[PDB]
């Protein structure tokens, strides 16, 4: 098994949301998210790829390029034009493989957008995003002073030691422009400089291999006939939006960058309380500027445990 | 926490299929017919009845599980270990038993 | 049980064998666009997390201090213990002395 | 998007001229559960909207 | 009384003399960065408001 980048290529997907608020096809399709890191950062998938050069271009890696496919083939562009937002701008943290790591504010949905210099292409997905903090009071921003405690977060290092993903070749790609009924019979084009395979169900299973040649078949109706712009040269990550090739064979894998690791994080030491003196008891004076957890338990048989949240 | 799997579907252009079996956890399959799937290059295949689509689904532990995992434990037979400091005639001894 | 704690099991964190049941029934394909509409119940892990209850650390009697890697308690006091003690006669001192 | 007031602005190349008015704007959806964004799959039902 | 109305007093709005008591206990310096971590109870003025 390998971790290279040349053997992989991006692919097209179906986003429920597009720049026109109509579910449609985009090459920036995403499938899921992960936000278990205590820092609030997020790891995001995508059909496309960046942090490398165009998948298939001589350069395996160029951090200024984003790999995507459109029209008939893969293309290049500067990754700088990319942006992320859920309720506002998101600061980039790192990128590798198909995957991106970045921090966003609280929100109810996430979106990734990019301008091709002439149009805005974006994809939105739904996700519950809150500000989960470690400790006993949900603070707002970490203080300079406090106690240092164990925590788990995603490391900004491009290298990783977690996860696993499948990779294999795709199914055929059917292009409508390859099929024409302009002629009384079936007219198709590979087109020039290709090796197309085409199929037709009229009568029986009819197949035809044509390279740089327009060809005809008996059944004049060009609709039932089917053609492929097939290349079968690149491995892709399994996605629901893509048909399974008849091979259905696991051919390779890849890692997931930016794994989760333990580390040390600071937390506030809230205003400690003033203690009174009470007959067979005690009365307290708690002070806080934020919700904070408190509790106590007896030290004998009956635990008599109690807990509470205090705001002010 | 678990992550589902939605593998690339098994689509037979103008033919037939079935619902096989597998050992994957929560593995399921289901089939339909008379389907016209489409795609950016156009419609890949259409056959009013002969087209068939087969989908399958399973699940696996999420990659982050490696650290977010919880475990179920069966416990029994509580046993005690005690550390003692014993001084006799300015003769100290630290013991554990 | 779908929607219940421990919906997914594994003898090891990375064991290939896995078993679960969370009410995954597939859905018929939608209009004209190839995809896999699916359905399944939320993970019991997150549900139990939202309502797991408070840790035993804040409920054990006698002020137990509990740690995980030995799954043990410490400095938790209750009851009485008999003890038998043997002593060298050298440590003893003659009364006249 | 949802909001409590609307505004229209324009730059004349040297200054910003804009007008704001007050209005209650929410995300009203048809059916029986107020969704968030329409799904790919579902049931098709009658609705009323402004034609572009 | 800390956290209570009238925690700060003055015979005049600009009188130099002033007296208060609001439970200000200083905190030990933090890690490697010079600063003054402090602590004190909210103003009774805003609470009473
Ligand atoms: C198509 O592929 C065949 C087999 O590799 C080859 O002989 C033929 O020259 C190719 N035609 C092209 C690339 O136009
Ligand atoms: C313990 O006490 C005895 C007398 O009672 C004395 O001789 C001896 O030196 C003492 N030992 C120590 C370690 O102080």
């Amino acid at each position: 098994i390998t971790d290279d980048f040349t053997l992989t290529s991006p692919y097209l997907g179906f986003c429920p949301y597009c720049r026109h608020s109509a579910p449609c096809f985009s090459p920036i399709k995403i499938e899921n998210v992960w936000d278990e890191s205590d820092d609030g950062s997020i790891r995001i998938q995508v059909s496309a790829q960046f942090g490398y050069n165009q998948a298939g271009t001589a350069d395996v890696t160029k951090f200024r390029y984003m790999s995507y496919d459109h029209d008939h083939d893969i293309k290049e562009d500067s990754m700088e034009k990319l942006a992320i937002s859920t309720s506002g701008p998101c600061r980039r943290l790192g990128h590798k493989g198909y995957f991106l790591l970045a921090q966003c504010p609280p929100g109810d949905s996430v979106t990734v957008s990019i301008t091709s210099g002439a149009s805005e292409n974006s994809c939105t997905v739904e996700k519950k995003i809150r500000r989960k903090f470690v400790g006993r009071e949900e603070y707002l921003f970490p203080p300079v002073h406090g106690k240092l405690v164990k925590c788990h977060v995603y490391d900004h290092l491009k290298e990783t030691s977690a996860g696993y993903i499948t990779m294999h070749r795709p199914g055929p790609h059917a292009y409508k422009s390859y099929l024409e009924e302009a002629s009384g019979e079936v007219y198709i084009k590979p087109p020039s400089g290709k090796n197309v395979t085409y199929e037709c169900k009229c009568g029986d299973y009819s197949t035809g291999i044509v390279s740089t040649r327009t060809k005809m078949n008996g059944c004049t109706k060009a609709k039932q006939c089917i053609a492929y712009k097939r290349d079968q040269t690149k491995w892709v990550f399994n996605s629901p939006d893509l048909i399974r090739h008849t091979d259905h064979s696991v051919q390779g894998k890849l890692h997931i960058p930016f794994r989760l690791t333990p580390t040390v994080c600071p937390v506030p030491l809230a205003h400690t309380p003033t203690v009174t003196k009470w007959f067979k008891g005690i009365t307290l004076h708690l002070t806080a500027t934020r919700p904070t957890l408190l509790t106590t338990r007896k030290l004998g048989l009956r635990a008599d445990a109690t807990a509470e949240w205090i705001t002010g | 926490k678990f992550h589902t799997v939605v593998p690339s579907p098994q689509v037979k252009c103008c033919g037939s299929l079935e619902c096989k079996a597998s050992s994957k956890a929560d593995y399921t399959c289901r089939v339909f017919g008379g389907v016209y799937p489409f795609m950016w290059g156009g419609a890949q295949c259409f056959c009013d009845s002969e087209n068939t689509q087969l989908s399958e689904a399973y699940v696996e532990f999420a990659p982050d599980c490696t650290i977010d995992h919880a475990v179920a434990l069966k416990v029994h037979t509580a046993a005690l270990k005690v550390g003692l400091r014993i001084v006799y005639g300015n003769t100290t001894a630290r013991l554990d038993t | 049980n779908p929607g219940a704690f421990g919906d997914i099991q594994a003898s090891s964190l990375d064991a290939t064998d896995i078993v679960a049941r969370t009410d995954i029934r597939l859905l018929k394909p939608s209009v004209k666009n190839i995809h896999v509409p699916y359905t399944q119940a939320v993970s019991g892990y997150e549900m139990w997390k939202n309502n797991s209850g408070r840790p035993l650390q804040e409920t054990a009697p006698f002020g137990c201090k509990i740690e995980v890697e030995p799954l043990r308690a410490t400095n938790c006091a209750y009851g009485h213990i008999p003890i038998s003690i043997d002593i060298p006669d050298a440590a003893f001192v003659r009364s006249s002395e």
